[PDB]
């Protein structure tokens, strides 16, 4: 319980950020497993582009909250990328609630507009329920539940959202696309490179188009 | 889909309740998906209380909702008259939505219909079809059976009944049943009887006419 | 207040199609999925489509699917459904009804959908084969109450209104629900029970419209 939000993962990281200087149009992953395994299986997407990844497996969106001051704040991004929420719905740290969840996004959300930085919001992925667990329909239905929240509060508040999931979850049921995984819980290298497209578009759109004229 | 079924009268002033039951729990992540609808005559449903226990605004508070997983009940605390209506339990947990039905009664004491009979007036003789009613007026419980006798033979097949909604003034039920013969066959015969059998008649009561 | 006030009903030969509108004002319709529900005569409510608030996604009930089309227009705030083949089995008022979530994502076709909050005021389609035919109205003569009535014959389709002495006679009025006859022709009965004595100072008339003939019939009920 001396660091219950992992600030020493990336700490050392964060403090050759530092010593390395002032960087342009920095973007910081902030998320969970599905964050980290990006940077795992894809680092060339985050190193050719100059993105910056504070993906922690396994974690809490409550305790990425707790983290988000050193991990994202103190890196003085121009944009941060919030990818919470999975770790959350699978349970591995305690019961999953969806209020606590999407409270927790928009605090996060809070503390970047403070600091004046751009946002871009994104969706749980798919993935594949275990029988013995839960049906299909059942975590599809979670999924959806709260990726809807996070649309309909970043419509609300003119903030980007990636929606990985309708171009990830496969009909009838909502599985993960068998071309985009492996393990039918994580993306492979192929779903990636969805997922980078997507992203890298939404990160442009936020980079290059300004002074948007009111009429 | 999932099947909604009501698995059931009350005095005006007294609590009426209806059951539902889903088939499978509509309860998902500590929400209920079930709405409850008050249908009156010739309108559209109306919302009356959703998320199983929410009351709709504009809804009279002696509505209320309760119950989860697979088990609701409505309950109107002070049934009132313009209370008297069909229900509608929905369940929205999945697609289709589907609808279980059922209906508020107001209770009261048993009351034997008044019974009328009319023959085919003369207008409609001009055309070729007799059309014979019996009246059952006003009667409680609901519960009521008509049979017809043309020259005492029993008559099957050639009749239709009908029966109003419970009167708001005095909570009984009216009912109709008509017979229908060719005019030929009407011509053929003297006696026209309809035999009424009710909860409330010491025995069965028959009015008859002698045909002119 | 929201409102949704639907037209387009009427009658339909056996597979022909009729398009059903529901005109919205008082939310915003942009927002929301939009349902089809229908009512066949004395029989429940069952669902019929809905269509997501963006109009991307379209799911049907199996027992349309494959004839009927939902669809939507954003800019003119009103939802339609293309019938097509019908079926005297689809005979039914069709009501269309608002979706109670902010835009729900429809991505399956088998989630969640919202409660109905608010419901249009409902449109007839009758699905027959059967000609227009205004009713014949035939009394019910009176032989310490005595009941008379109008026996309101032979019509289609649905619906009639009866009244009695232009509405100043209400109490004991019963007018019984239609029955559909083998014909394919409508009919039924409007009775009133009144005081015998009453019966040679007072005149009692019904007074029929059926709407879809253009047919209006007052009846004088009258003793013998």
């Amino acid at each position: 319980k001396q660091d219950p939000a992992n600030k020493k993962r990336y700490a050392e990281a964060n403090k050759e950020l530092v010593r390395k200087g002032k960087q342009k149009n920095r973007v910081v992953f902030m998320g969970n497993s599905i964050t980290e395994g990006w940077v795992a299986n894809d680092p060339a997407f985050f190193e050719d582009n100059g993105y910056v990844g504070r993906g922690i497996s396994g974690q809490t969106s409550s305790h990425m909250l707790e983290r988000f001051e050193e991990d994202v704040i103190k890196l003085k991004p121009a944009v941060v990328v919030i990818m919470a929420g999975t770790n959350d719905i699978a349970e591995n740290a305690g019961p999953y609630n969806e209020e606590q969840t999407f409270g927790n996004i928009v605090k996060m959300v809070e503390l970047a507009r403070a600091a004046k930085i751009k946002v871009i919001l994104t969706s749980v992925l798919p993935h594949a329920a275990a029988p013995w667990n839960e049906s299909q329909k059942e975590a599809t239905q979670a999924i959806i539940n709260l990726n809807t929240r996070i649309i309909n509060y970043a419509i609300e508040n003119k903030i980007p959202f990636v929606d990985y999931f309708v171009e990830m979850a496969q009909s009838p049921n909502g599985d993960l696309n068998s071309s985009y995984t492996r393990d039918g819980v994580h993306p492979n290298l192929e779903g990636y490179k969805v997922m980078e497209a997507l992203i890298k578009k939404a990160i442009d759109k936020v980079l290059l188009e300004h002074h948007h004229h009111h009429h | 889909d999932i099947v909604m079924t009501q698995s059931p009268a009350v005095s005006l002033g007294e609590r009426a309740t209806i059951n539902c039951k889903s088939s499978q729990s509509v309860t998902f992540n500590y929400k209920n998906y079930l709405a409850w609808y008050q249908q009156k005559p010739g309108q559209p449903p109306k919302l009356l209380i959703y998320w199983a226990s929410t009351r709709e605004s504009g809804v009279p508070d002696r509505f209320s909702g309760s119950g989860s997983g697979t088990d609701f009940t409505l309950t109107i605390s002070s049934l009132q008259a313009e209370d008297v209506a069909v229900y509608y339990c929905q369940q929205h947990y999945r697609t289709p939505p589907t609808f279980g039905q059922g209906t508020v009664e107001i209770k009261r004491t048993v009351a034997a219909p008044s019974v009328f009979i009319f023959p085919p007036s003369d207008e409609q003789l001009k055309s070729g079809t007799a059309s014979v009613v019996c009246l059952l007026n006003n009667f409680y419980p609901r519960e009521a059976k008509v049979q017809w006798k043309v020259d005492n033979a029993l008559q099957s097949g050639n009749s239709q009944e009908s029966v109003t909604e419970q009167d708001s003034k005095d909570s009984t039920y009216s009912l109709s049943s008509t017979l229908t013969l060719s005019k030929a066959d009407y011509e053929k015969h003297k006696v026209y009887a309809c035999e009424v059998t009710h909860q409330g008649l010491s025995s069965p009561v028959t009015k008859s006419f002698n045909r002119g | 207040q929201v409102q949704l006030v639907e037209s387009g009903g009427g009658v339909v030969q056996p597979g022909r199609s009729l398009r059903l509108s529901c005109a919205a004002s008082g939310f915003t319709f942009s927002t929301y999925a939009m349902h089809w529900v229908r009512q066949a005569p004395g029989k429940g409510l069952e669902w019929v489509a809905v269509i997501s608030y963006d109009a991307n996604y379209k799911y049907y009930a199996d027992s349309v699917k494959g004839r009927f089309t939902i669809s939507r227009d954003n800019s003119k705030n009103t939802l339609y459904l293309q019938m097509n083949s019908l079926r005297a089995e689809d005979t039914a008022v069709y009501y269309c009804a608002k979706d109670s979530q902010l835009r729900s994502l429809l991505y399956f076709e088998w989630l969640s959908q919202g409660y109905f909050d608010y419901w249009g005021q409902g449109t007839l389609v009758t699905v027959s084969s059967a000609s227009t035919k205004g009713p014949s109205v035939f009394p019910l003569a009176p032989s310490g109450t005595a009941a008379l009535g109008c026996l309101v014959k032979d019509y289609f389709p649905e619906p009639v209104t009866v009244s009695w002495n232009s509405g100043a006679l209400t109490s004991g009025v019963h007018t019984f629900p239609a029955v559909l006859q083998s014909s394919g022709l409508y009919s039924l009965s409007s009775v009133v029970t009144v005081p015998s004595s009453s019966l040679g100072t007072q005149t009692y008339i019904c007074n029929v419209n059926h709407k879809p003939s253009n047919t209006k019939v007052d009846k004088k009920v009258e003793p013998k």
